[PDB]
């Protein structure tokens, strides 16, 4: 009800506004740079998972890896993905969990503290790179012994448009599971040096980079979208408070004048 | 070291002329990711992978 | 209360509340046709309160050692502590206890804003 209050309550929102409006452009510059990594990733995966299609490979304990990031302000990316892991993970309250990005953690940490055995950090900054995808894979083999699992599953957000997305699941097959397939014999693979070992380890890295690249571009599209709605919504409050400001300012001049007036009359 | 991670070292020797070492090359050769094993709740040291 | 103070004893004095006393003084003064000041209060409304509270005091040994502690109460409107009278009294006392409706409803009772509340005498007046 005082000028100071209304003027500074305005100064909080006017920046909130300008800031959310900046990260929509920083989000838009980051948009194309990341639509590009998604294209390069898919294209690589298309050459790799096409072999699994021909071998007609299926699955004869469990590891779940769910991918988002650390940063919020991207709408419901972390939420309805976490929810997709809830829907699927009803069938397996004993599936070990590695999470990529702190937000899917605080989602999955509060719903199932114990399943999370591993958690990755500082992810959604720039676009995902192979190094990330690889060293995360490396540790999934190291302490998580990813090899010694019947079924592996990657969780990530696929971007359908620039307005919506779909939480998706795709499987990972190991050294063993590749061999005992409907059509391993279609290919003249040399059965000498540990090949299925590698094609699994190489795929573990790759199918994640591809999940992250898609999860990233989904996130980046969701940011520019949530921030557009926010900057819009902020301006609205700025408008409503510029009006209250103006009322109060007028009131202040009048009320001050009435004291001078009463004082003058006596 | 593993087949993914091994390849990476030969992808950072391949990565490391300063002139063709464009901006989005140095980026790909870095990472600020910390791995933390989580027991029970939480567990050990977060280490820079 | 001063009698207790002036005779080696101790008295606490609660003024509930000074906001309403300031209003009464204002009524008095306008009807006497004494020209008002800010918000129609008398020009010396600061003095009104300062002389009241200066009287609370811890007397020296040569005077018997009695004391008068004062807990004056002020009512703010809409959380407005910059209002005229609340600003006056804040400048007179040895600290304040700010009570807040928003803290009251979170289930903080007493609804004391710790950040904003000081005791100026401080620890010199606290069982060790």
């Amino acid at each position: 009800a005082t000028l100071k209050e209304v003027e500074m309550r305005l100064k909080s929102i006017k920046n909130i506004e300008k800031i959310t409006k900046t990260m929509k452009i920083v989000a838009s510059t980051r948009l194309s740079k990341a639509e590009k990594a998604k294209i390069s990733a898919k294209k690589m995966d298309e050459a790799e998972q096409l072999f699994y299609k021909n071998a007609e490979t299926k699955n004869l304990k469990e590891l779940i890896v769910a991918i988002t990031s650390d940063k919020g302000l991207c709408g419901s990316i972390h939420s309805q993905l976490a929810k997709a892991v809830r829907r699927h993970l009803n069938d397996q309250p004993n599936a070990d969990i590695v999470t990529i990005g702190d937000k899917i953690k605080m989602q999955l940490l509060r719903t199932h503290p114990n399943n999370i055995k591993l958690s990755i950090n500082g992810i959604g900054k720039d676009a995902p790179t192979f190094q990330e995808s690889a060293l995360i894979a490396d540790k999934l083999l190291s302490v998580m012994k990813a090899g010694t699992y019947p079924k592996i599953s990657i969780f990530y957000n696929d971007p359908v448009s620039s307005l919506s997305f779909e939480p998706s699941e795709k499987p990972i097959f190991n050294a063993k599971t590749i061999e005992q397939s409907p059509s391993f014999g279609k290919f003249e693979i040399d059965t000498d040096a540990n090949v299925p070992r590698d094609l699994f380890e190489y795929t573990l890295a790759n199918q994640m980079l591809t999940a992250m690249a898609q999860g990233y571009a989904a996130e980046i599209s969701a940011r520019r979208n949530a921030m557009d709605n926010a900057s819009k919504n902020a301006g609205d409050m700025i408008n409503r408070y510029s009006i209250l400001y103006n009322r109060t300012r007028q009131a202040v001049i009048t009320n001050e004048l009435v004291d001078i007036i009463t004082g003058a009359s006596s | 070291i593993s087949y993914a991670a091994y390849l990476n070292v030969a992808a950072q020797a391949i990565r490391s002329k300063t002139e063709l070492q464009t901006a989005s090359v140095l980026n790909r050769s870095q990472t600020d990711a910390f791995y933390t094993q989580y027991k029970n709740a939480s567990e050990p040291t977060p280490i820079t992978k | 209360g001063e009698w207790f103070r002036d005779n080696g004893k101790h008295a606490l004095i609660v003024y509930d509340d000074l906001s309403k006393q300031a209003v009464a003084y204002r009524q008095l003064s306008l009807l006497l046709r004494r020209p008002p000041g800010r918000e129609a209060y008398p020009g010396d409304v600061f003095y009104l309160h300062s002389r009241l509270l200066e009287r609370a005091a811890k007397l020296s040994e040569k005077e018997g050692s009695g004391s008068l502690t004062a807990l004056p109460v002020i009512e703010t409107q809409g959380g407005d502590v910059s209002a005229y009278i609340p600003t006056n009294v804040i400048s007179i006392t040895d600290g304040q206890i700010f009570l807040e409706a928003e803290l009251f409803y979170k289930g903080i009772r007493p609804a004391i804003n710790v950040g904003l509340s000081v005791s100026r005498v401080g620890s010199a007046a606290q069982v060790k």
